[PDB]
């Protein structure tokens, strides 16, 4: 059984960082947006796209 | 309304021995595709005496009007029920199975739970099925609700909601003829039909590491797998 | 009256290591076509530190011997299960499966909790299913106990309870003929005979709109539909 | 070591608009041949100011946060579960899935109940399923756990592993035939073969007593009953 490891993504609360890529045997990444769907949390981002 | 207080409404069933309680529930909408469903009913969550809040709720007890903060209040439809927002008069919670939908207090000396009946079911838009989004797969249309408070009311829209995807589909091209080794982990709708004059039109859901081979005319086929966006080829080397 | 105490029992499940738990369901009653139970604890429901009430308990986990109100213990079977009344070692309570019982404590200190899944079982007495109140039909016997105390035991009694009848029971006659035009809802028995010295003996268990002919010679048929005793039609389409 | 503290991690479904929650198990750990789970959660069980304790947890959020005492937080797959060891970081339980692990609080302000349920799938090594080697039946070396305390992780440990079996395997010999009158009490698999130049590889499950005939070369045979390594009978009236 593999185990996932996850650094921790980086997140820009209202920004964005492109993927740099890290040597892994199933290294994948994708940049996400959004994060948090607009009106969906108490002390979320303000920016939710 | 949102700002105003809990009332004693009919229903005079409860678990316990006192059963003088709220709760009748005016409307109600589990309707989805989502997982999520929407109240409107006295024991309202989402107010407490600030008005509307996130993370309060406020009910009559059967004979006490007054707030908590959520502890051993929960909100049930057949299975527990952990809130995602809370709106006044609405109550916006992740209920999995639906259907009935119960609200109640299981406090101490007067332990009251009224429960209604409706149907509130949560179903395929597509043919992949929806009863509580995760986090985890493709992202696809669903009815749902806002789930932050306004104060505007609750009422139905449509967002996204996540349903599970699958591991790889291997797709092998030969000569009018395209086997597509089919390797789910988790049961997806598999359509095809031919994108040529021919057909393919077999729908089946399928589970595990199999392999389908089916006509191509010249034309390639659509196969639509999990109800995830189609996978479709045109070729006649398909 | 009440001879009973509150105290620890081995329960072989709890919600540590620590299975030093009351709360451990000695017996359990659930011989009814009914949803209630009779519940025989380790712990002591009906004495609270003040004694008698109809929800509190008392108990002693090994860790603290005090009493609370049904809201820090809550039976479960997942959801919550709200007691009516308690006799001693006895407690009553509406937790409909009533085979699979687990009282817990959100008490103070440590989780004891103890799960029983007792060898008792709610059966029907008859050929087709009505172990639990449905809506479909109408009453047949079960079997639930007394909400007041009458001995430490809770005395079984017979009570009026839901009962299956199958959905949609129309019958049309015809000639030499009886066509049961069946539109259930569930698995329901479809039993007939004939009452004269005609035969048609006919066992089947039918699931979804279906017809059943029998022949009638003049002499009379009875069906029995989803667990009835005898209805009867004679001398004529029957 | 035991230097692990409470912290938040992303939940699928928890309580409150922001499943950013206390009590959500980032990973967990079925890499075993047994049923046993080793649990990393962000929010810490097993410690309380003795260092490793059965009955204390922290937590906290920003939302609904606090520490208790393990008791109004219940850990569920629907039924209590028992740990059994900390070592900081690591939980270990025995669970059934040893994969799927409900943990909520119903106290605080809001009630949260995070739910992993994340693949790391696994069997035991033979053919049945245990949350847990039980005493009934044969033993099969296996994978598991430390379960001692020692407190870094509890590291998989070669220790045996046990499969429950029906109660009677009665054989009955023939001449070139063994018919197995087998009576199931749970569901057993049955695999066989004769010994010999013949052979008769039939798995199969049964539950409830049935008789299964084989042939037998006069050679022997061979049939595990429960999931066994080969129970066998040689050249005699096999």
């Amino acid at each position: 059984k593999y185990k996932t490891k996850v650094p921790s993504p980086v997140v820009k609360c209202c920004g964005a960082t492109q993927c740099t890529s890290k040597p892994h045997p199933d290294y994948q990444c994708q940049v996400f947006t959004g994060v948090y769907p607009f009106m969906w949390g108490g002390a979320y981002c303000f920016c939710d796209t | 309304y949102k700002l105003a207080r809990p009332y004693i409404a009919d229903c005079p069933n409860c678990g316990h021995s006192r059963c003088d309680s709220p709760i009748a529930i005016e409307e109600v909408r589990g309707d989805a595709h989502a997982g999520v469903i929407r109240i409107q009913t006295s024991a309202m969550f989402g107010l407490k005496t600030d008005g509307v809040d996130l993370a309060y709720m406020s009910f009559m007890n059967g004979k006490t009007q007054k707030s908590i903060k959520i502890d051993n209040l929960h909100v049930r439809t057949s299975a527990p029920c952990s809130l995602v927002s809370h709106h006044g008069y609405y109550i916006l919670a992740q209920c999995p199975p639906g259907d009935t939908v119960t609200v109640g207090f299981h406090d101490g000396p007067n332990r009251h739970t009224c429960t209604v009946a409706h149907k509130v079911e949560f179903r395929p838009v597509g043919r992949e099925k929806y009863r509580h989004p995760p986090e985890h797969g493709v992202e696809l249309p669903c009815n749902r609700y806002t789930h932050k408070r306004a104060d505007v009311p609750f009422v139905p829209v449509k967002a996204k909601c996540i349903a599970t995807l699958a591991p790889e589909p291997l797709v092998e091209h030969k000569h009018r003829t395209l086997i597509l080794h089919l390797h789910p982990d988790h049961p997806t709708l598999l359509t095809t039909r031919s994108l040529g004059s021919d057909a393919n039109p077999t729908r089946q859901w399928i589970e595990r590491p199999t392999t389908v081979n089916f006509t191509v005319t010249g034309e390639g086929l659509e196969y639509t797998w999990g109800n995830h966006p189609p996978k479709r080829v045109w070729a006649q080397e398909s």
